[PDB]
């Protein structure tokens, strides 16, 4: 599986593939990946479905609850954080899971990468995770732009994942992609996504 | 009130004056509360 | 005197055991806050009146978001309020967790309902001397009233604190339930308004509602507050010249 | 003086408990239930009549569901009903849980007077003063009154609250064991209606019942009520005419 | 009063809790430390008087740094202010922790306000008999005030101790709201010199600050306590000659 | 007063704690203890004065070691001193445990008066109703009084106990800011022998210092107290003729 | 006094704990237990008649083994003697367990008071009501009186109980340390005469002592005993011809 | 003195607890046990006399087994002796788990007098309300009395409860300590005889003994009674002919 | 994933390569793995970030309860045994990391090494740590003497581990210097360590 992040000057833009593949197996005819956090948070794990549902019912929990404490909105530094923290209080439970936990706040925009081991850092450019992203990064750095907006975004998103799932056969497809234009929680849902590929293949 | 009125005119006695003034009336007033207080404010050194 | 107030462990012979409505007395001392129920939403206002220009103007709060579709307002020392008001927000929250459902106004204040029922019931802490108000818009709007004995009453609309009297003869000739948002709000105004005995400035209170075709609190903003205050106060001097 | 009851722990020179006699009589300072057992289900009313028009009609409720197919009344304090009827219902589902058996009615009073029985003998909390009329069917009809001690009383018409006494009176000529449901619907009312001493409206009285043929707790909503309160009001009026 | 006030569990009929309020005697048994919130930075101003000249001026202090942009004063007793601010420290530290976001002032208030609060509640454990003022700027200036209760009352100039009431009548006259960090400085080395009733030396009195640009706390050495304390000494002879 | 002073809960109305008043008077009814800070050093002496021949020629302890360089001497409940005591050496290794660096005396002193503070909080236990005077060398001389009530207070030269009056008294005149590592301890002799009313010997006073330039606690053998006692008994007499 | 004394938690306007020193006084009601150093060893010796001659009273018995230098001779309860007895024998096993040393004389009496003195602080418990004298020579004689308190006196002699009084103002005159082993053990013999105002039966009294060329607790045999005894029947009785 | 007596926490001024004075009473409005020892065992009897004919005496127990060579009768509350000997069971059983060694007598007494010591500091407890006597062969015949207070005393013929008086006086007289198996027992019975001031009956008096040159408890029938009785019973009509 | 750490004469300078990879996600390559304690006192890791991150957290925390509450400034000795003690708390999962903790304090200049387990040794001035750690002392050593300074320290430190990646294979390239001299805590990053051996390696 693979998810991917990047750090545009008008939003954040990521991407998923809802699907969970062994390397045939087809976990369900649609699941969830991309967890929205808030209008301006969301939450695209690559890993186990499972844990990634488990943790992200806990931080949209918190969030909610976080918001009112400070009357005042959640930090991306904020959420990723107490993911670091939550997978490492509650380890006794085994996690296998990659988290990217971004959005917007008044700071900018970032995305946030943690590992089930712990961690948060900073990214401002380029983030892709898990077994697909060594694939996705080779397509992510060459085409990037610091001044690119969410419009030529989403096409990035698309053509790295495209890369990851024609080379990685435990890389699953239904491809849903989520914007961020500070505007709004846009999701494309799979039935655009794969006429960003169509055009792409041929 | 009327005690100590009487204490301050006679601490002037003592200090060789007819003149009744502020530090004839702090004794007087102490002799009063010597009676009925002390009550320690000593326990102010233990209050941040 | 009583000898049935010295702990909660105690009863009285006539029922109505003291040190628990001594709890209630607590909360009346304490300044008003008023909920009013209409058919498009539940209004909430809250003193904010509070000390003078030593004090802020900005005071927060009385008025509070427990969720992003229930709001609550108090009476009683602002102390016990402030953690029975931080354990609203993580039951309800909690309610979330485990279902992914929004609470119901009704679910929500069984809940504090039974919290403050655990102080209340051991007599080796005291209860909380704090009421509640809860007011939301599940998709029906719903208004309650929660005692400091942990107890549960309904209204069609109430007050509690030292307005309390004040504006329950107010609402119990005038308030229907035909009123629509803006007419329900503009009366909690004038009934805020005859609690303390003066005029509304936009300061001096804090208004929230919760819509109907929204379920969402929002907070009115002071000068977006200031025309509804502006009707009000024309209504709350008449009856002051009484 | 006397008492000897600032404590639990402590009993009177007499040897009773002051502090759950005491206890007793908030039940009866709290408003008036009505339950009544026939051979065709069992009946319980109570009242929810209370205050004037700033509360609504609806006030909670009292009447709980404490299983699938059997319900209870409360009288007393309210704060005291809410926890008490918590570890109620949970305990109806728990025999499901490790029986997979429906819940006798008689065992679960028991098991209700059990928790008070523990606030009763521990000086740690204060004694429950509220009482619960548990009326289902089994699989045959039974009425229980639970009471603050933890004393356990079957019965087969009773009344508790406010018209306790009074309705005791009413029930040794009228009341026989030979009563239809419908008769029996209809006298429990009556002497609901002697209890305020006043015409009955349903717009403010919650009525249960669980059937022998139904087995399940079942609800009767105003406009069904409208029959039955219309033969218990003519003989309200008799007896306020005596 | 007469053993509803000689433990906390109790209340009064008056719906005080008499217990907490002598909590609150002590914190004006206790020297006056006095805060000024202006729009630029916050100020702290604290007593160091020295009883003897063979006590060590160097701590009496009331002024803890608490967060690179928080620092507070105190005022109750001082082994109650020690433990309670070690507190805040930690409960600062866990928000950096679990959040990587430096506690704002606000929240910072909340949280030792309910910490505050189990020691009222409890009945096993005394609550402490201190308030704060918390100072501190997140992105804008704060300034909270605790009470002994746990109560939390949001002001722009306040004070606590001994010196209270009368910086309380001087902030109504003498404090404006245009005024600036230098400007508003001055006038809280009066307001001190007030209280303590002499002309200061700058030996027995410490400044701390927050302001916005610098976003960081320093404590004020001798050097630079100087000329506030010479421009203020001008002001302070003046009112205590008429 | 009456009532306040049955638990260490309750406050007076003053805002006094009648129970911590009845601590200073437990310091104050056993022995005398002088301590006397100077640039080089910082002695501690402290009274073994028998009233007997019968006790020991040394009687354990009344000037305890507790870490490498920090020292404390007792007065007032020698009891609850072998307690406390137990753990200033236990919090003082601790943080040499934790840190492997010799402990401040100022964050040893907190810690102690966070171990009183304790049970100041709880009402269960009782308080410490013993003072200790914590000396030690670090960057520079420290010496603080930490008192039963939780609190520290440094002084330049100090004293507590029976003598605790006269030798705040004493130096005032005669303490200074100027005095030698060998002026200061004979000073605390003359403040020693004022306070017993008679002259010393070495067998009722017990010495120890502490010395920057080894930055070492010794503990001075009464045969190398000789000297000092010879030098001070001019002094003495004068005192004691005056 | 009053009210300062029907509590352990209570301090009194003196500063003492009456509670502690009232348990001295129920040491202080029977018996003699003496303890006499020299400088050839230490010599404990204790009464061990009790009542009429039913009970056998040539067994409990005072003189309890601790380890094989440490012995122990209690006055007061005989039920707290076994459960601080059996706490000293712990301790004594627990140095043994874990530094592979007998424990020293001075230890043992430190340890001893700590935890007689952790029962002091903590209320609803109280102190014991027994007191031990600590008798042994680890490479030294020493001998303790370990106090009801939780303190530590060291005398050179000293004795509890009904003879106390009796024994102190013997030891004014006769005491020196110019006693050896056997001038010792007659002496103290004498000193018990005076206590019990008789003369003396080996069958009623009995004697351990630890010696330090042997470093080992010894039980005194009666037959043993009776070569002293004649010693000193002849001094006693020449002391009851005033 | 008046109020040291109404917690066991408490001593009073005088020195003794009245608390245990008492709990001492409690046996004394039992049923007196007598025990006497003899070179050829030990021998345990009690009062089983019943005040009615519808109990039926020989099963109320009175004296049980403890140990195969130890048993023991109790006076006070049957109910504390129940707690107390399910006690002493399970411990002289212990000793024989982790030693398998049958308990020694002193050994026994002495754990029973803990757990009876343990009862007698915290005040959360209330300390026993009987008294044991302890007679078994260790090894030796060994006849000890527990007292509730947690003390034990060797005998060598002693009584608890009414008789304890009347026991003391006779057997002042007659008790001889070169008594053989048979008269032992006779005295003992004898001695029963003028504490319930008449006759012996078998059948309302239990005898059970530990010989020493058997080693094995054996318990004495009615049929076996007999012999003893006609002799006993003689004596005890010559002596209170007087 | 080798740490290099030099004494200088008046600096303490640590450095850390970037590059850590666990499967085919790349976690540090833009991200830091070097954590703030104190103003001049860091740590390095070798080691997982997620580990790494998380345990150096707390550490910073404390670090800042210590400086507040006692009004003194840590010591490189106080903040190595504190993580010595932490190392034995929690050792049931993943906690086995080498941390080296050294900087700037009121005693002098330290570097203390900081066992997996628990345990501190100090080093004089040259330290390594790693699996290039054979390598590293070789070249740290004949190039120090005791009248190094720190921009001349900056320069060797990234000359050990450049030298070292030759011969592992479980680094890559990309590296940070940090420099510790009392007047700077700066963070080289990737783009300026490139270029300064770009002149000391062609």
């Amino acid at each position: 599986t693979t998810t991917v992040g990047l750090v545009c000057k008008d939003g954040v833009v990521m991407a998923t593939e809802k699907r969970a593949t062994m390397g045939n197996f087809i976990a369900s005819k649609a699941a969830k990946k991309i967890y929205q956090i808030a209008d301006r948070m969301a939450m695209t794990t690559a890993g186990s479905v499972g844990d990634a549902q488990f943790l992200a019912r806990i931080i949209k929990i918190e969030a909610n609850l976080y918001e009112i404490r400070r009357e005042r909105k959640p930090t991306v530094r904020a959420i990723a954080t107490l993911t670091s923290n939550l997978l490492n209080s509650y380890r006794y439970f085994p996690y296998l899971v990659q988290l990217l936990i971004g959005g917007i706040d008044s700071e900018g925009k970032s995305i946030y990468s943690i590992d089930p081991i712990g961690g948060a850092i900073e990214e401002k450019d380029i983030v892709a995770t898990g077994s697909g992203s060594l694939t996705a990064y080779g397509v992510l750095e060459d085409r990037f732009t610091p001044e690119i907006g969410v419009d030529e975004a989403v096409e990035l998103a698309v053509r790295a994942i495209y890369s990851a799932m024609k080379r990685d056969s435990a890389s699953g497809d239904g491809i849903d992609v989520v914007k961020i234009t500070e505007d709004e929680f846009y999701q494309y849902s799979p039935e655009e996504v794969e006429q960003i590929l169509a055009k792409f293949r041929k | 009130i009327k005690a100590i009125c009487t204490e301050a005119g006679m601490f002037a006695i003592r200090e060789e004056r007819a003149k009744v003034t502020m530090l004839d009336f702090t004794k007087a007033i102490e002799k009063v509360l010597k009676k009925t207080t002390p009550i320690p404010d000593l326990k102010g050194v233990m209050f941040v | 005197q009583m000898g049935y107030d010295r702990a909660i462990t105690v009863f009285s012979p006539d029922g109505r055991l003291f040190q628990v409505e001594y709890a209630r007395e607590a909360v009346k001392r304490g300044a008003t806050a008023i909920g009013i129920k209409c058919k498009e939403g539940v209004i909430l206002i809250a003193d904010k009146r509070v000390g003078s220009k030593l004090l802020e103007a900005d005071t927060i709060e009385k008025i509070y978001k427990i969720d992003e579709h229930i709001c609550a307002a108090t009476s009683g020392l602002v102390a016990d309020a402030r953690v029975l008001i931080d354990r609203a927000r993580i039951e309800a929250q909690i309610n979330r967790l485990t279902y992914d459902e929004p609470i119901t106004v009704k679910e929500l204040a069984k809940k504090i309902c039974d919290f403050k029922q655990q102080y209340t019931q051991y007599g080796g802490v005291r209860p909380f001397g704090v009421s509640l108000l809860i007011a939301g818009v599940d998709e029906v709007p719903k208004l309650y009233e929660t005692d400091p004995s942990g107890a549960l009453l309904e209204y069609k609309a109430t007050a509690i604190g030292m307005g309390r009297n004040a504006v329950t003869e107010f609402f119990e000739k005038e308030y229907r339930d035909d009123l629509s948002f803006d007419d329900a709000m503009v009366l909690g105004l004038v009934a805020m308004g005859l609690s303390i005995e003066s005029e509304l400035v936009p300061e001096n209170i804090e208004v929230g509602y919760v819509k109907v075709d929204d379920r969402t609190f929002k907070e009115v903003s002071p000068e977006e507050l200031k025309p509804y205050v502006e009707r009000a106060n024309e209504r709350i001097r008449e009856l002051l010249k009484k």
